């Protein structure tokens, strides 16, 4: 995708200070809290009865860091995000029956977890570069389905 | 919110479809289907092949509830109730998609409706279609 | 944009069949009718009061006529809808300030006319080809905006 | 629907958010306007830049808009009237930009209140924005 050489210089400075666990799994977990219906993947996950108890169960937390993990190895190949992620959004068709509309929720919950961890350096242009990465980003993911 | 012009509208148009409701339910579902693939990330236990059994009784059963909302269109939230209620906590459709069945409901209304299917009459249509979508959704969280 | 060679020809061939300035008129009219918040652009176009008052304005429809054939004239460049909208993507962002959200819209009454229009022709493999035509034709028009 | 919880929520993080309502207003209207370009063909009489008086003016209204809805959260309808005929007859705006701004405001919020901004919260309050949403398009047709 097409990133000004400033929107880039944004999305990588910041992506150095993520602790990619903490934030992978802070960021599933508010997905199944703030959005349902998204527990309809994790059946087999243990309690998430609760808020407390999603934010606290340790598969929710293995998972995110598993997701987190290739979308932080995406940030390494911004300009072919489709070629990168060809093989994981077929899978995701094919196998896991994941509807694409949740990548999309994802990225914004994504968004919000960055803003509260890095308060007032996560500015408005910052912002603005990382709504276009996590769009590229589901757009990517979405992209074999059939 | 339906004007009681809207109910008049949806009555009428409904009441002409009549006991083709669930042959008009199951082409909107495979309109669905072909112009918006990631629908079938739903319906993975399903044949999906055209005229399939499956995507046939599934048509009759949308086509039943919606006749039922048109029955009791002043009372939707109670009628519907216990279909919000599955929707909401065992099938968990992201409401994007009830936004898909509608527009191919219409379609398919369209294409088989040529007298009936005027401007005020699809307006009044879409409006009935968002609310059903709204009361289906109404649990979700 | 990517349609098969039988997508192509379905799209062609139905378009053979539309008077143009008869499903212009009536495409925009019944936008203007279901979704009435797109009213907001046409203020000078006079009385838009009623339904048979929309669809029997004479503004209306020379507006429709316009907006089709040039969307008419995009049939021929499949292939090539970005470089062909590309200036009036421009005018409608910069000079004319349309939501492109409005274009996705027009796209749908549009697909609703063309079932009305031709009944049981319009198949769903038919209408499939076409949600692609009208959505590419969209993003088209969309791609300037900043 | 919003739970008692939820109502309680959104009182105690609105309540920190206090004299500050007016400055996130405004700062969650230029997130707004860098993350979702398409939103500025509203704004095409304003000045645009970080810092502009016109964005700020916005943003105090909006937070004062929702101060109302937070001290009336068991009569929206009623308190959000006049802001609903606004945007429905005169504004118009289409409705997809009503999630964007939330989503604006929500981050906002959470840059912010980094102590108050817990997932329970953040639940409560994108249910809050999704029904003042609602609320101001209701009248749209
Ligand atoms: C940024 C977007 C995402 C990326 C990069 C991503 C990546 C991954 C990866 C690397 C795996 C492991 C594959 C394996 O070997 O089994 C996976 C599995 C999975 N993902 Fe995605 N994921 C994303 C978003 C999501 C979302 C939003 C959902 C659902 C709401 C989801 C549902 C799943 C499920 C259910 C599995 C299988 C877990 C299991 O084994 O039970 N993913 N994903
Ligand atoms: C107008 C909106 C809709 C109505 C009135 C509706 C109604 C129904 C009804 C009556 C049933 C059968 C319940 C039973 O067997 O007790 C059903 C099941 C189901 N619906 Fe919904 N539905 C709507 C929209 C959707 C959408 C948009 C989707 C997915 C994209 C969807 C997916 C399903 C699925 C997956 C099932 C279960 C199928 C099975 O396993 O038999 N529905 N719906
Ligand atoms: C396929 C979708 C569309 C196409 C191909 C299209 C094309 C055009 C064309 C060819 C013009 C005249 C260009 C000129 O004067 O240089 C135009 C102008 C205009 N368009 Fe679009 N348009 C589309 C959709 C829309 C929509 C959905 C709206 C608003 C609801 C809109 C609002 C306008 C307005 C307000 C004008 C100026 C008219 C005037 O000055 O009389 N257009 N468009
Ligand atoms: C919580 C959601 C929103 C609330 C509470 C809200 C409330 C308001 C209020 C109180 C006003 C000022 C009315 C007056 O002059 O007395 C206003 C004006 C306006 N709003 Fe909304 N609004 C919301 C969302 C939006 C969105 C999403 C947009 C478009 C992207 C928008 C566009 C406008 C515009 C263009 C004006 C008039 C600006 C002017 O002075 O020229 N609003 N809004």
């Amino acid at each position: 995708m097409h990133l000004t050489p400033e929107e880039k210089s944004a999305v990588t400075a910041l992506w150095g200070k993520v602790n990619v666990d903490e934030v992978g799994g802070e960021a599933l977990g508010r997905l199944l809290v703030v959005y349902p219906w998204t527990q309809r993947f994790f059946e087999s996950f243990g309690d998430l009865s609760t808020p407390d108890a999603v934010m606290g169960n340790p598969k929710v937390k293995a998972h995110g860091k598993k997701v987190l993990g290739a979308f932080s190895d995406g940030l390494a190949h911004l300009d072919n995000l489709k070629g990168t992620f060809a093989t994981l959004s077929e899978l995701h068709c094919d196998k896991l029956h994941v509807d694409p509309e949740n990548f999309r929720l994802l990225g914004n919950v994504l968004v919000c977890v960055l803003a509260h961890h890095f308060g007032k350096e996560f500015t408005p242009p910052v912002q603005a570069a990382y709504q276009k990465v996590v769009a590229g980003v589901a757009n990517a993911l979405a992209h074999k389905y059939h | 919110m339906l004007s009681p012009a809207d109910k008049t509208n949806v009555k009428a148009a409904w009441g002409k479809v009549g006991a083709h409701a669930g042959e008009y339910g199951a082409e909107a579902y495979e309109r669905m289907f072909l112009s918006f693939p990631t629908t079938k990330t739903y319906f993975p236990h399903f044949d999906l092949s055209h005229g399939s059994a499956q995507v046939k009784g599934q048509g009759k059963k949308v086509a039943d509830a919606l006749t039922n909302a048109v029955a009791h269109v002043d009372d939707m939230p109670n009628a519907l109730s216990a279909l919000s209620d599955l929707h909401a906590h065992k099938l968990r459709v992201d409401p994007v998609n009830f936004k898909l069945l509608s527009h191919c409901l219409l379609v398919t209304l369209a294409a088989h409706l040529p007298a009936e299917f005027t401007p005020a009459v699809h307006a009044s249509l879409d409006k009935f279609l968002a609310s059903v979508s709204t009361v289906l959704t109404s649990k979700y969280r």
